[PDB]
């Protein structure tokens, strides 16, 4: 049965095993997709392969599972990827060989044959994140998700060296294959002998790009208290560059471990080795793009774990509970007692508005910015903690913890690789959810200046050090501010009384002004909220009695996000307009809000 | 110890904006505005490494007019522990 | 005196920055782009005549890659070495680098991987031939640097390319060419046109105009004196935005050579050592 | 404007030129396989519609060296880069359509 001698992978016998299952497949998997296009796929794909002669059949992962055979060959191949991966090659191209007999003559003629083909298998298993990833597993298939941080350029690999001699000279060159290049000493052409020096031309050896991306992993189902991982991953080849930084991309690669020298100097490697990953298959499968999406591209990932349906329509159903729009202000902030037009005008920020690209730009987005001051401790603090908390995206800043360079583009030097690289200051992340400001009345006049760009613009233009470019951040922005009074105290112009330029003040979308009128007659109301727990001590019955989701929240923001695209259609347009004549009778911009 | 001659007399002329390469190396009289002039710093131009891992002093160099590169192997190693010049022996130059 | 510098010129195609590939190392290419910080001209060796005392000096080749060291072989002799140096400055070729990064062309950036500058060295007379912030096309002596190396190009032909026969414009334009001629034909749209200019606004039309206007010509040229200037500035005062020209402005920001400088702290970098300012909007507002 | 007619007649000869510059634009871009749309690009930038109705007929006349396959993603070029240029070149010559069309 030969063998691999560790890889248990009797060498063929996988390649009937594979060569029954490639020739016929149909869809068994409709059986697990429980069904409810006839033919088989494998050989119809593969003759549109053999037409156009693009190779790279990227497979499926799982077709094989289910199918008898392969089932086991499922197994080895998540085992033992890239042996399998090469007698898969193998079996294929001689599949194509075999193929184009029975055709006779093909595509004039037998070159083809000789051209390689090679496998891009996706889909593989599902794998949890990275940081859970053992040792156990240092090579196999494994998935991953999330935007792209950063990528190195394309840096040359010479499978072949490029070598010459003093004397005659000679031209040969060795491959380097294992990573370290053994030079000969002496000597080819003369030889001879002699001891000639055998020179190394740079200039003339071979280059893999294999490039490099950093990667910012997003499993989600965060365990937390697990911060996301950064990954970078080796890509290589046709691969290198296929890639736009900021893709939400799916690729599958093999893990892998490197240890790397700690001297320079030295021999000396660090142990403790260093992970990568191989890179395999994306979701050249570039050009292939959406005939991936051929065969259906797996029925939507089966809706994409949509809610219980059940929970949707739980959904649907709170909907129509006419307090709603109250009673999810209230859901909102459990902690914090009263100044509900708060809690609401934030709900909106949570639903904020509507992407609009118009023909091209338009692209207003549903982007909304609130600003909020008043007398201290106001929780105002606490507040910005709970959306940093709830937002996804969203990043919490300090005035003066801060200036208009931290938001953006740190373009610092690696060092891992003694490179320079391009890091997103704190705002470009932030792209997307919303931002968490403190201290805004307190932030540089260098710093902001940011502002009246992303505001305005909802995109910054880097043309800064190396690169100019314009990049998009769209997020929201919440801001913290105190009154120099702090209490802004009566009279006054307020519009002085907060400091600010009147024209940055004015961009903010919404303006919440905080004060106290000493409620008598709040403050023990206030004191009663505040002063149970008290009991529990251990954490109970925060708000009680009164309702209010909790995750149920969450998703249904979520879903509310996906799935809703409002028109006002012409009812408002009246009285609309009416409004903002009323406020002129004040700006434009606030019809816009 | 020493006496130079500054000779006399030679158009040529060669202007100033007309110069080659075939001009370069050869003697060449020009006349034309003083803009800014240096200050006097004493000659004898020399430069050396006292590196970091290996030790010292990777002797003086001469460089350069002006290039002072690229100083790439020496003393050990020739790395990581990489030269670094020091202010102490190396020789410096003003002139004009 | 013997130096010589072939340059090829008329390559049949361009290939784009990100198009790069190591396939193409080594042999010749094609790249316009947009030039970014410039560098001053260093000398340089081509060939270097460096040896020891012992016994004989001087030796003239190479340092090729920037090492720049050293005498490779055959030292000293007869002190036969090893040994090192020593240098003749009275001997070696010395050019150029002035060297540039260069930036991919905006216009191309595919969304939205942003753009990518690479940097090239001007050796011979190509050196200068460069301006920054500037649209040039260059040939490709293309090869690599080491980093483990990193591809650089290299350049032979500087050109700045990137009017007219108005012909050769319509030759150039061709295929719509019978379409328009109509519009040449048309008449009134000096209302159309003007009926076109900032559909976002209503009335501002004297605006709508004048942006149009500040588009058009008026010709550079006198030789007295001033080149007579045909272009036109335009300033536009209002009470504050709600479209301030936090309209008209930012939709100005559809067409050539069009920099839209957001406020004016900047410091100028406009004009930093590309005008930022205004050599990029050459033949365009800034 | 007349000029435009003449244009007209102009454009309809630099059919061959175009065949002329793609042809060979393959060729100076030591290439001969490519993205359509690049050099497309590049020769377009020399004198969109004039250019993609070039890659039209061109495919036309060489559906040997070109093939347009439409793939879900989208139509993939293919160009068979070992193809003959000058015999391409007199074919090119020769069917314009022999310039009857």
């Amino acid at each position: 049965l030969r063998i691999i001698w560790g890889t248990n992978v009797s060498i063929q016998e996988c390649t009937t095993n594979f060569r029954n299952f490639l020739m016929s497949f149909k869809y068994k998997f409709r059986k697990i997709l429980d069904e409810r296009d006839e033919e088989l796929y494998y050989i119809k794909q593969l003759n549109e392969m053999r037409e156009l002669g693009t190779s790279n059949l990227n497979l499926d992962a799982r077709n094989l599972l289910a199918y008898k055979q392969t089932e086991d060959l499922y197994h080895q191949l998540l085992n033992y990827p890239q042996e399998v991966i090469s007698i898969m090659d193998q079996t294929i191209k001689d599949c194509m060989v075999s193929l184009i007999v029975d055709n006779n003559l093909d595509y004039d003629l037998d070159e083809i044959e000789t051209k390689f083909y090679k496998v891009r298998p996706y889909n593989v298993g599902s794998c949890k994140g990275m940081r859970e990833l053992n040792p156990n597993d240092i090579d196999k298939l494994i998935n991953l998700k999330g935007l792209v941080l950063r990528s190195t350029p394309v840096i040359p690999d010479m499978k072949v060296a490029f070598f010459k001699c003093n004397v005659c000279d000679h031209t040969m060159a060795v491959e380097i294959d294992r990573g370290v290049i053994q030079e000969p000493a002496r000597c080819e052409r003369i030889d001879c002998n002699e001891p000639n020096s055998m020179s190394l031309i740079h200039n003339r050896c071979s280059f893999a790009d294999k490039q490099v991306i950093k990667l910012q992993e997003t499993p989600d189902f965060v365990p937390d208290g697990q911060t996301p991982h950064s990954i970078s991953l080796c890509v290589y080849d046709e691969l290198v560059d296929s890639c736009r930084a900021g893709d939400r991309i799916e690729v599958t690669g093999t893990f892998r471990s490197i240890p790397i020298r700690a001297n320079s100097r030295q021999r000396v490697l660090k142990s403790l080795y260093k992970t990568y990953v191989d890179v395999v298959h994306v979701k050249t499968s570039t050009i292939e793009q959406e005939l991936m999406q051929n065969k259906v591209d797996h029925n939507e990932v089966e809706e994409v774990r949509q809610i219980t349906d059940q929970d949707l329509a739980k959904i649907r159903e709170v909907a129509a509970r006419e307090d709603l729009y109250s009673l999810l202000a209230r859901s909102i902030a459990p902690s914090i007692y009263e100044l509900e037009d708060v809690k609401k005008g934030i709900l909106l920020q949570l639903f904020g508005g509507t992407n609009k690209t118009f023909t091209k730009g338009g692209r207003y987005r549903g982007d909304i910015n609130i600003l909020l001051c008043g007398d201290p401790s106001t929780s105002k603090s606490q507040i910005l903690q709970y959306v940093h908390k709830i937002t996804p995206r969203g990043v919490y800043t300090s005035g003066k913890g801060s200036s208009a360079v931290g938001l953006t583009a740190y373009i610092t030097r690696d060092v891992d690789t003694k490179q320079l690289v391009l890091e997103s200051g704190a705002l470009v992340l932030s792209d997307g959810g919303v931002c968490c400001i403190d201290e805004f009345d307190k932030m540089s006049d260098s710093t902001r200046s940011v502002l009246h760009e992303v505001m305005e613009q909802q995109t910054i233009s880097i043309a800064k050090a190396g690169i100019i470019t314009t990049l998009n951040a769209r997020s929201s922005i919440l801001a913290s501010a105190n009154p120099i009074g702090s209490r802004y105290n009566p009279n006054l112009p307020v519009t002085e009384n907060i400091d600010l330029p009147p024209p940055l003040l004015s961009r903010f979308d919404l303006v919440y002004l905080v004060l106290d009128k000493v409620d008598e007659k709040n403050d023990r109301e206030l004191a009663k909220h505040l002063t149970n727990l008290y009991l529990e001590d251990k954490p109970e019955h925060i708000s009680q009695d009164d309702v209010l989701p909790v995750e149920f929240l969450t998703m249904y923001i979520s879903y509310a996000k996906e799935h809703i695209h409002p028109i006002i259609t012409e009812a408002a347009k009246t009285e609309l307009v009416r409004a903002y004549v009323g406020m002129r009778k004040a700006t434009t911009r606030q019809l816009e809000s | 110890s020493e006496i130079h001659v500054r000779i006399s007399d030679f158009p040529t002329i060669y202007s100033l904006r007309e110069l080659r390469e075939s001009n370069l190396s050869s003697l060449v009289r020009v006349t034309g505005v003083v803009t800014r002039r240096t200050g006097v710093f004493p000659q004898l131009k020399y430069v050396k490494f006292n590196c970091l891992k290996c030790g010292s002093i990777l002797g003086p160099f001469f460089q350069d007019s002006n290039e002072e590169i690229r100083i790439s192997f020496c003393t050990n190693c020739k790395s990581k522990g990489p030269f670094r010049v020091n202010g102490e022996k190396t020789v410096y130059r003003n002139y004009q | 005196e013997r130096v010589f510098q072939i340059s090829f010129f008329n390559l049949p195609t361009v290939h784009r920055i990100r198009d790069i590939r190591s396939e193409k190392i080594g042999s010749l290419l094609s790249i316009s782009g947009t030039v970014t910080r410039t560098s001053e001209v260093r000398p340089e060796l081509y060939k270097a005549s460096f040896t020891c005392d012992m016994c004989r000096a001087i030796v003239d080749n190479v340092e090729q890659s920037f090492k720049y060291t050293e005498p490779t072989f055959c030292p000293n002799p007869s002190c036969e070495n090893r040994a090192f140096w020593t240098l003749n400055v009275t001997r070696s070729r010395f050019l150029d680098w002035q060297k540039v990064r260069i930036q991919e062309n905006a216009n191309e950036i595919p969304t939205g991987s942003m753009p990518r500058t690479l940097d090239v060295i001007l050796r011979g007379d190509s050196v200068e031939r460069a301006k920054p912030g500037d649209r040039c096309k260059f040939t490709g002596v293309e090869i690599v640097v080491p980093d483990t190396y990193k591809i650089s190009f290299l350049a032979c032909h500087v050109i700045s390319i990137g009017r007219d026969q108005e012909v050769f414009l319509n030759s150039l334009s061709s295929d719509e060419i019978n379409e328009l001629k109509e519009m040449v034909k048309d008449e009134h749209i000096y209302d159309k046109l003007v009926r076109s200019i900032a559909p976002a606004v209503f009335g501002h039309e004297a605006v709508k105009k004048g942006i149009l206007l500040q588009m058009l010509g008026g010709v550079h040229k006198t030789v007295e004196g001033i080149k007579l200037r045909g272009d036109i500035n335009i300033c536009v005062v209002g009470d504050p935005s709600t479209s301030k020209s936090q309209f008209l402005k930012y939709v100005v920001g559809f067409a050539p050579r069009s920099v839209y400088t957001s406020g004016k702290a900047s410091s100028a970098a406009g004009l930093t050592a590309e005008a930022g300012a205004l050599m990029l909007a050459d033949n365009g507002i800034c | 404007s007349q000029r435009q007619k003449r244009y007209q007649q102009f454009l309809a000869m630099k059919m061959t030129q175009v065949f002329d510059i793609l042809f060979s634009l393959t060729r100076g871009q030591p290439y001969t396989e490519t993205y359509l749309s690049s050099l497309i690009v590049d020769s377009l930038q020399d004198s969109t519609k004039e250019a993609s109705e070039i890659l039209a007929g061109l495919q036309g006349i060489l559906p040997m060296d070109i093939s347009v396959h439409q793939v879900d993603g989208g139509l993939k070029v293919y160009r068979w880069n070992s193809l003959d240029k000058n015999r391409f070149s007199k074919l090119l010559q020769i069917h314009k359509s022999k310039q009857q069309d």
